[PDB]
RNA sequence: AGAUACCGCCCUAGUUCUAACCAUAAACGAUGCCAGCUAGCAAUUGGGUGUAGCUACUUUUAUGGCUCUCUCAGUCGCUUCCGGGAAACCAAAGCUUUUUGGGCUCCGGGGGAAGUAUGGUUGCAAAGCUGAAACUUAAAGGAAUUGACGGAAGGGCACCA
RNA sequence: UCUGGUGCCAGCAGCCGCGGUAAUUCCAGCUCCAAUAGCGUAUAUUAAAGUUGUUGCGGUUAAAACGUUCGUAGUUGAACU
């Protein structure tokens, strides 16, 4: 679904054209920036769906005498634990809706699930108690019991089913009747979620491969040389 | 002035823990507060601590590893039994996985794991996870 | 987040510091994986393997990611002489 | 909103300060909330003065300068334009500059 | 009274640098007439816009040149540029003269407890 | 050890003013400073430099691929000695500007993708510092005794003011460079001497002529 | 146009001192008090202690002045947090974790009607400390952004100046 | 974004808002959607309400630190067995 297949224009791009490395995990183990918006849909993309929340106008005072930019708010999310905002406006609201995509397609990035008292079967919700700000929302995420079905407003009840958790309840301080900033303020609790330092973590770990030096003179070539 | 021995020595924990300091000073060391950091030694949370023994009221030069994220004091010190013990480990710890509320029960400090199977009731001392 | 079977299936496993063990998250973009090799004991014959450290945003971003590398060159045996 | 950390000026362990008098506009403005011009001038202009050191019976007769200070209204110094509207993160310059020619206001 | 060749005359002012720093010398009525093969001028009369430059731009040149050009020779004279004066190393080769207490420091640092000497 | 402190090559630190500092002592740099004197000088540690200059020749070694290591310094007193660490290195040189973003862009062509910055003086640029804590880049610096720290490792000690002291360990900083995998049969006496790595001139001072002649006629 | 105003003249109560009353100010840092912690950088007020650092001269010393170096209590200043906040911004206005917890006290609950009416109390008075409702209302407000580009300063332009 | 009617009218609308001879909001026709032997309206009350705050608010500028300090009742009180 190329349909023409496109140059990488960064180095892990190459790297993930070159079939150096299946794990899209690998690039969240060291924390470097998927820069173009290619490499998910590589890594992802089998029907992944994506839904728009929010397009209302935006206006701007002029001399004669007020033109709109339509901003636009996208959701991408993976089922088994990865999710995206996108953050693009526009002169009209269809280039706002497909120009956010590759906004919501590089701001993805894993979701810890876990267990609360018992460790049985497919880790269901969330490891503890997360919460993230942005311009006065905050939004508690509590590890929610087994079918519990989820319990917060609208605005992160599409977001999260798109997030790989089974249920929530959540606590929503603020003005949440912003419905984009009401989305962003949960993305920082679930960014959080591999943030938290849990006792099962505590063990050393094998410290990591290093891409770059693990993978160095293989890129001492000068050609964008795919598989 | 300090009508907390116990807050004037966790919270000065957990301000320099958060900057990621690898020892704290505090001052100056209730056997309340030995006993309270001894909880948190033999559950990693707390490197193995030195008491400076100065004849006035004490000090204690604590070393950490970097594990804790929260590690406070309740007060006033609510008498907690056994029964509405779990309506204070809901609504404060972040999972039932882990972390602990640190009693002063009938026996001794403890926490809220050892307390519930040797039965024993007291105040709240304090959390940490 | 183990299950029956004890098993790591969360996602992965996210590094932690050296000098803080504080976890890296997945958007440290301020995340040094640093790769430093001794030598053979006088000069030369540089082995394989290096020494590694790595060192989250937050350090660097108060500025002790010089001295964090110093001491722990001290007990590694990077480097003596202090 | 507070628009400058010092208000006025140097209201800080005084509670309440002594004021003055402006020179133009005559108010009654604070010792420290006034725009103060310690000035220094030629009596004879520097340009008329050759007619003057012709006169001079005595060494050349060096001239004694004219010592005052302006204290002056907010309103009347923005009016005579000794302080003008600056930019806010302009605003927040107090030291310089000197740095700008030889002797001033004299001229 | 522009005080300046003004708009957009660096098409060919900045290729004569290096693609063409010869072909042409100083006579504004030589490159006056190279500019015509150089590049196809769709309409004409902007050719000595762009031709009479160089009587400013090789003047600009040959005494002094100014910022972000290339001549092959301005720094191509490194060549003739590596001055190797000898001895320049530590010349009282210890040495002596130094911040007249740094000779503690090198003895609990240094073995080379050589003579000294210090000025206040 | 013949890392040790090498006599043949620390008399070049007493006159190169390698042992100086400024009278700012910068609160994250006092393990450095071995005493302050009169005058309010300080007479850094260059045997801590010791160490640590064998750390930066470890540091830049065991990456494989030594094109994208980059040697950086955009104030010009150093912009000499940048240059000539290419001729030794496969490290590419950068100096003068940068064009912001010169890592965190791709549609333009001038981006770079290196793997451990060395800036001659980070206080002069670190406007690409601040660019090398988005690509999870270390950045190691010679250093004076001010200097800001933030996102930098591992700091120098030297001097960083005078231009015999960055023209002095640049060289070194290059010597050991290729005494780690380089391999000049065990440091053996330079052809290049001791300041072919140096800023040329106050320019433009009093400058004669070329290949170092004295003036014999009148 | 008007001018019980601004501007100009002599002036009265007042400003002045005493002996009482009054008890309010944008009485402001629009920021209660004691306590612990958390960072840089530079200045200064006060005290202490090593500088044969200088240095005035009874002879150098005793002192005084400053010099850098410390040290207490700070107060200013500026820079950004692992800070926080809606922002403006603030080493506190942070440590108010993942509804948190050192202790104590006061005050607010959309806007008006209103600090009114009324009662009580204080006062020589002016007035002060207390202090509602009826009815009305879908907004009032805060910090910021773009235009508006006016006794707003700056830098420029034109025979529709 | 159905069809006729009316034209800041008649009226509708909890609030925001509609209506001024093209009305997606009125009045009707043709349809449609919710719950269903049910459902609408009025008053009260609980949740919503992190807008009463023990859990759990706010008080530099949005409503809010007494002008100031003493001070009893009260509330809180260093370590030590």
């Amino acid at each position: 679904e190329d349909s023409k297949e496109w140059v990488p224009v960064t180095k892990l791009g190459r790297l993930v054209r070159e079939g150096k490395i299946k794990s899209l995990e690998e690039i969240y183990l060291y924390s470097l920036p998927i820069k173009e918006f290619e490499i998910i849909d590589f890594f992802l993309g089998s029907s992944l769906k994506d839904e728009v929340l929010k397009i209302m106008p935006v206006q701007k005072q002029t001399r004669a005498g007020q033109r709109t930019r339509f901003k636009a708010f996208v959701a991408i999310g993976d089922n088994n634990g990865h999710i995206g905002l996108g953050v693009k406006c526009s002169k009209e609201v269809a280039t706002a809706i497909r120009g956010a995509i590759i906004l919501a397609k590089l701001s993805v990035v894993p979701v810890r699930r876990g267990y609360w008292g018992n460790k049985i079967g497919k880790p269901h919700t969330v490891p503890c108690k997360v919460t993230g700000k942005c311009g006065s929302v905050s939004v508690r995420l509590i590890p929610a019991p087994r079918g519990t079905g989820i319990v917060s407003a609208p605005v992160p009840k599409k977001l999260l089913t798109m997030a790989g958790i089974e249920d929530c309840y959540t606590s929503a301080r603020g003005s949440t009747g912003t419905l984009g900033n009401f989305a962003k303020a949960t993305y920082a609790a679930i960014a959080k979620t591999y943030a938290y330092l849990t006792p099962d973590l505590w063990k050393e770990m094998p410290l990591g491969s290093t891409p770059y030096q693990a993978y160095s003179d293989f890129l001492s070539k000068p050609t964008p040389r795919l598989h | 002035v300090r009508m907390n021995v116990l807050a004037d020595a966790l919270k000065c924990i957990n301000n320099a823990e958060k900057r990621g300091k690898r020892q704290v000073l505090l001052r100056p060391c209730s056997k309340v507060i030995i006993k309270f950091l001894t909880v948190m030694m033999k559950h990693g949370y707390i490197g193995e601590f030195e008491i400076v023994d100065d004849h006035r009221s004490g000090k204690i030069v604590v070393n950490l590893t970097g594990r804790l994220n929260k590690c406070g004091v309740i007060s006033p010190r609510f008498d907690v039994p056994i029964n509405d013990i779990e309506k204070w480990t809901n609504n404060l710890l972040p999972s039932r996985q882990f972390g602990y509320v640190v009693l002063t029960t009938s026996g001794g400090i403890m926490d809220h794991e050892e307390a519930r199977r040797k039965h024993l009731g007291g105040k709240i001392l304090g959390f940490f996870f | 987040m183990q299950n029956d079977a004890g098993e790591f299936v969360d996602l992965y496993v996210p590094r932690k510091c050296s000098a803080s063990n504080r976890i890296i998250g997945a958007k440290d973009h301020a995340s040094i994986q640093m790769n430093v090799v001794d030598v053979d004991p006088e000069t030369g014959r540089q082995t394989d393997g290096s020494k590694t450290y790595a060192i989250c945003g937050a350090i660097r971003r108060m500025g002790e990611s010089d001295d964090s590398i110093l001491r722990l060159a001290k007990a590694d045996g990077i480097v003596s002489k202090n | 909103t507070k628009k400058r950390r010092n208000g006025g000026r140097n209201k800080h362990n005084r509670g309440h300060v002594k004021p003055v008098r402006c020179t133009n506009c005559a108010r009654c403005v604070p010792k420290d909330k006034a725009i103060k011009k310690f000035v220094i001038r030629n009596i004879v202009e520097a340009a008329a003065v050759r007619d003057i050191t012709e006169a001079s019976i005595w060494d050349s007769y060096v001239l004694p300068k004219l010592y005052a200070k302006l204290h002056y209204c907010v309103s009347c110094a923005i009016h005579s334009k000794v302080v003008r509207n600056r930019s806010r993160e302009a605003r927040r310059i107090r030291t310089p500059p000197l740095r700008s020619f030889p002797k001033d206001m004299a001229r | 009274m522009g005080r300046v060749r003004t708009k957009t005359v660096k098409k060919a002012a900045k290729v004569i640098i290096e693609k063409y720093y010869t072909r042409l010398t100083l006579d504004f009525h030589t490159n006056k007439r190279i500019c015509e093969e150089v590049a196809i001028i769709p309409t004409k009369p902007l050719r000595n816009k762009i031709a009479g430059y160089v009587t400013h731009l090789m003047g600009r040149l040959r005494h002094s040149q100014v910022r972000g050009i290339s001549i092959k020779l301005q720094e191509e004279e490194r060549e003739r540029r590596d001055n190797y004066v000898p001895a320049v190393s530590a010349l009282e080769q210890d040495i002596i003269e130094v911040d007249a207490d740094t000779k503690e420091m090198l003895k609990l640092l240094d073995f080379h407890n050589i003579r000294g000497l210090q000025l206040t | 050890d013949i890392l040790s402190l090498k006599e043949d090559d620390i008399t070049k630190m007493l006159v190169a003013t390698t042992h100086l500092g400024s009278e700012n002592v910068n609160f994250q740099m006092e393990q450095y400073v071995y005493k302050r004197r009169a005058d309010g000088v300080n007479i850094l540690n260059l045997g801590k430099t010791w160490e640590k200059l064998q750390l930066a020749a470890r540091a830049i070694v065991a990456i494989d691929n030594p094109s994208d290591i980059f040697v950086i310094s955009s104030r010009p007193i150093g912009q000499r000695a940048v240059l000539k660490f290419a001729k030794y290195t496969d490290t590419t040189p950068i100096a003068g500007r940068f064009t912001p973003g010169a890592f965190t862009n791709q549609i333009q062509p001038a981006f770079r993708e290196p793997r451990l910055l060395v800036v001659t003086d980070p206080n002069t640029d670190h406007q690409p510092i601040m660019e090398a804590s988005y690509v999870n880049i270390p950045v190691i610096a010679f250093t004076n005794t001010d200097s800001p720290l933030r996102y930098i490792d591992i700091a120098i000690p030297c001097n960083n003011k005078s231009a015999h002291s960055i023209g002095l360990m640049w060289w070194l900083l290059a010597r050991e460079v290729l005494r780690l995998r380089g391999t000049i049969s065990r440091s053996v006496e330079w052809p290049v001497v001791v300041d072919l790595f140096f800023y040329r001139d106050p320019e433009e001072a009093e400058k004669e002529e070329a290949a170092a002649k004295e003036l014999l006629p009148p």
